[PDB]
């Protein structure tokens, strides 16, 4: 018929970092939510606002897909009303969320001996995140009263740190690929159905 | 509260970069100890050097924060742990002098040899040698010459090195607000918190004395029984009233009395329980032992073992062109990686070492969620007590017959219980005075109460006043008997063994009472008991986050060390010994020596 590009989101060869997460829009695009199944290693598939079974009859205006890779013991922070390092400085969800999240293990594809330093995450920031926005800045974090002049030193830090994924790590430390889907209904006609 | 935020921000960075460095160092060290080769050693050295340099730089940088301005105790403990790095608070020349003194002293300890007075071309080492003579031989003169030799060709060489080493250690200690290299060691036993939970290093010297004073009478009964039993072997050298010669204790230093068992069996007509033929005839391998240990641990509510544990661990000798170090160790590489290295054979002792080296992984796994500088034990002698309560539980006839290694109609007699209790006593209660005396003497010599002139006259008189052991030959002021021991000549504290032997029985009594067990405490099994596991897990979740007083209260409901469980454990043995020691002298005098 027309199908809809979920194979370029879930089966992408390379994912993004947490602080630079990709965001994709779904056009006039008949989409089915059963191709997502049959992929057994879904360690997490739980939905908010909508029921997974009756997701093949509702129609929406557009759908947003956000993809990134985080640590295993950080998946629980991708949820409304959660506090933590990831959901204060990297990715924040609103309390009125009307979509759901998918997570699965990616040890074989993202962990290598001697470390995989290509994935980064924010560690220091002044304020919170104001749900659904990104920050890409390499400015030096200032903690003390003395001003920093673009050089790292005492009480002046670089705000980006790298993951060190290795295949020998424990279950809570392998990389996990996360895809978040969001459904909204605007004034325009609903153009995505099952 | 402006410094608290700065401390938190600094500690976050320190944690993130220490995790990676520590993991790399641990991985290199593990790879060396299974694949011994030169390049593995080179990689291990390069991995350790970077971590050491990073730690030193971080501690020097963290010195810039004041502990008085920090109100949260959780981060205050981390700051105290990080800034406490007063091993390099010395000039460079003094540090290199200390390092060379340590290296040469260890070299003399390892290389030293003794020679037979009647066979000059025969000379022996310590490990493949004299230890066998002192553990097996019976001849008086042979043990005498071995003892005197080792003393002569160890102390004569290690005396001036120790004399020059003490002052350097004191100078190092008097740079971290410590008055000697004593309380510096006693500082591990320090706590801070709410009212009634504090504990400093000056309270340890009083608790130890109270504990020993309570312990003494049982040791006197055991000493009298051993002395009256060790006279059919040497019926011309042991005095009925006097002390015991040092070269007849089944060990070179008298640290343990466990080799005197064949000469001191209460009932020698019936053997002890040994399930080794049964395991062979039933087809047991190395993996079955660890499966049984895991099942025992999960029966009380503790978690399973990780998937990586079964695939990354070396549970058997490789048996090929790959030389390994054969010594049981549990490892924490970090970041959820737990492994065990052990040579496993089908024997009871391996079956118990398995259950001891997994109670270390279950503690490590327990506190994996704490920050980096809080992931340890509580009081230096807490990690070896949680490992020796599991071996105690999984050695009971009831437990052995519940897994199919004893017949279902097996009946336990009363003589084997006495044999087991006496064998346990020869190892547990027979070493406490040794530890107490050695620590007391070394604390005094660091404090300055014993000058160099009275260096050896005080040692050999505390020997016959506390332990009850007399030297066979006179010793001048040139010998250094204490230096002829591994821990004294390698800078290892010798107080954890006393505290562990006190804590293990408190833990066992609390868990047994939680499991609703009736009968003697030495026949207690905590299997199939969720309450005991819940209590123990409540204790093992903290690490160094809270003062060890809270950790101890979380199990035993007591704030400090106690002796009653230990004395309760040896009650049938005590009554049997009192019945046996009915027409004999119990104590000893200090005015007899086998050379006057
Ligand atoms: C701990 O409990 C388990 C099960 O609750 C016991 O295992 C059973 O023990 C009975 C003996 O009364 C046997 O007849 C069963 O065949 C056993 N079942 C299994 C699956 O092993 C176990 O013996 C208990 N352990 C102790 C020390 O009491
Ligand atoms: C031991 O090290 C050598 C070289 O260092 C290597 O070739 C060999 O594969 C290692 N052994 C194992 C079991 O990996
Ligand atoms: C500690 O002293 C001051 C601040 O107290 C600081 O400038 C200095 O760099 C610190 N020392 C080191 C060795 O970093
Ligand atoms: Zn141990």
């Amino acid at each position: 018929t027309n199908l809809c590009p979920f194979d370029e989101v879930f089966n992408a060869t390379r994912f993004a970092s947490v602080y630079a997460w990709n965001r994709k829009r779904i056009s006039n695009c008949v989409a089915d939510y059963s191709v997502l199944y049959n992929f057994a290693p879904f360690f997490t598939f739980k939905c908010y606002g909508v029921s997974p079974t009756k997701l093949n009859d509702l129609c929406f205006t557009n759908v947003y897909a956000d993809s990134f890779v985080i640590r295993g013991n950080e998946v629980r922070q991708i949820a409304p009303g959660q506090t933590g390092n990831i959901a204060d400085y990297n990715y924040k969800l609103p309390d009125d969320f009307t979509g759901c999240v998918i997570a699965w293990n990616s040890n074989k594809l993202d962990s290598k001996v001697s470390g995989n330093y290509n994935y980064l995450y924010r560690l220091f920031r002044k304020s919170n995140l104001k749900p659904f926005e990104r920050d890409i800045s390499t400015e030096i974090y200032q903690a003390g009263n003395k001003p920093c002049n673009g050089v790292a030193g005492f009480n002046c830090y670089f705000p980006l740190r790298s993951y060190g994924f290795r295949p020998t790590y424990g279950v809570g430390h392998q990389p996990y690929r996360v895809v978040v889907l969001s459904f909204e209904l605007l004034h325009a006609p609903a153009t995505v159905c099952g | 509260s402006i410094i608290e935020e700065q401390a938190k921000t600094f500690l976050d960075k320190f944690n993130q970069e220490a995790e990676d460095l520590s993991y790399q160092s641990a991985l290199a060290s593990w790879n060396y100890n299974t694949n011994i080769t030169e390049e593995n050693a080179q990689k291990m050295n390069e991995a350790a050097a970077k971590w050491s340099a990073f730690y030193e730089e971080q501690s020097k940088l963290a010195k810039n924060y004041s502990l008085q301005e920090v109100q949260n105790l959780t981060i205050k403990r981390q700051l105290q742990a990080l800034q406490q790095s007063g091993s390099s608070a010395l000039s460079a020349d003094k540090n290199k002098q200390l390092n060379t003194i340590l290296n040469t002293m260890s070299t003399i300890y390892s290389t030293g040899k003794v020679c037979n007075p009647k066979n000059p071309q025969e000379c022996l080492l310590l490990e493949p040698g004299l230890d066998d003579i002192m553990a097996t031989s019976t001849d008086y003169n042979e043990r005498l010459w071995a003892w005197e030799g080792w003393r002569a060709e160890v102390g004569k060489q290690l005396r001036p090195l120790y004399e020059e080493y003490v002052v350097l250690k004191n100078e190092m200690a008097r740079a971290n607000n410590y008055e000697d290299y004593g309380d510096y060691w006693r500082g591990d036993y320090e706590a801070e918190g709410a009212d009634g939970y504090n504990y400093n290093g000056n309270q340890l010297i009083e608790d130890v004395e109270r504990t020993f004073k309570e312990i003494k009478p049982l040791y006197e009964q055991l000493h009298a029984y051993v002395r009256t039993k060790l006279m059919n072997t040497y019926p011309s050298y042991i005095s009925p009233t006097g002390c015991l010669p040092a070269h007849l204790l089944g060990d070179m230093w008298g640290r343990f009395w466990t080799n005197l068992y064949p000469l001191t069996v209460p009932f020698g007509q019936k053997p002890n329980i040994d399930v080794t033929d049964a395991m062979v005839n039933q087809g047991w391998n190395a993996e079955r032992i660890f499966k049984e240990a895991e099942k025992f641990f999960v029966s009380v509510g503790l978690p399973y073992m990780t998937q990586g544990f079964w695939e990354n661990s070396m549970l058997t000798d490789p048996g090929d062109d790959r030389k390994v170090v054969c010594h049981p160790t549990a490892w924490d590489l970090g970041k959820g990686d737990f492994r065990i290295k052990m040579c496993t054979k089908v024997t009871m002792d391996n079956f118990l070492t398995a259950h001891h080296e997994m109670g270390h992984i279950q503690y490590d796994m327990a506190y994996a969620t704490q920050p980096f500088l809080l992931r340890n034990g509580a009081n230096e002698g807490f990690h070896e007590a949680v490992g020796e309560i599991m071996s105690l539980s999984a050695a009971t006839p009831e437990h052995l017959k519940s897994i199919g290694l004893l017949p279902s109609d097996f009946q336990e007699d009363n003589e084997t219980e006495i044999n087991f209790l006496l064998k346990q006593a020869l190892t547990i209660v027979g070493t406490l005075p040794f530890t107490y005396m050695l620590e007391k003497w070394r604390w005094m010599v660091f404090k300055g109460d014993i000058p160099k002139e009275q260096w050896m006259e005080k040692w050999w008189e505390m020997k016959r006043e506390i332990v009850g052991v007399v030297e066979p030959l006179p010793h001048d002021e040139t010998y250094c008997d204490p230096a002829a021991l591994f821990h004294v000549s390698n800078d290892y504290s010798f107080i954890r063994y006393y505290t562990r032997t006190i804590y293990q029985f408190q833990f066992q009594e609390a868990l047994c009472q939680a499991a609703k067990h009736d009968g003697p405490l030495h026949k207690c099994d905590i299997s199939n008991s969720t309450e005991a596991g819940q209590k123990l897990l409540n204790m093992l979740r903290l690490g160094k986050s809270e003062p060890w007083t809270l950790a101890l209260e979380n199990v035993v409901g007591a704030r400090n060390m106690d002796v009653r469980p230990l004395l309760n454990y040896f009650e049938p043995l005590s009554v049997w010994l009192k019945e046996q020691n009915k027409n004999s002298f119990v104590g000893w005098n200090t005015d007899w020596s086998p050379y006057a």
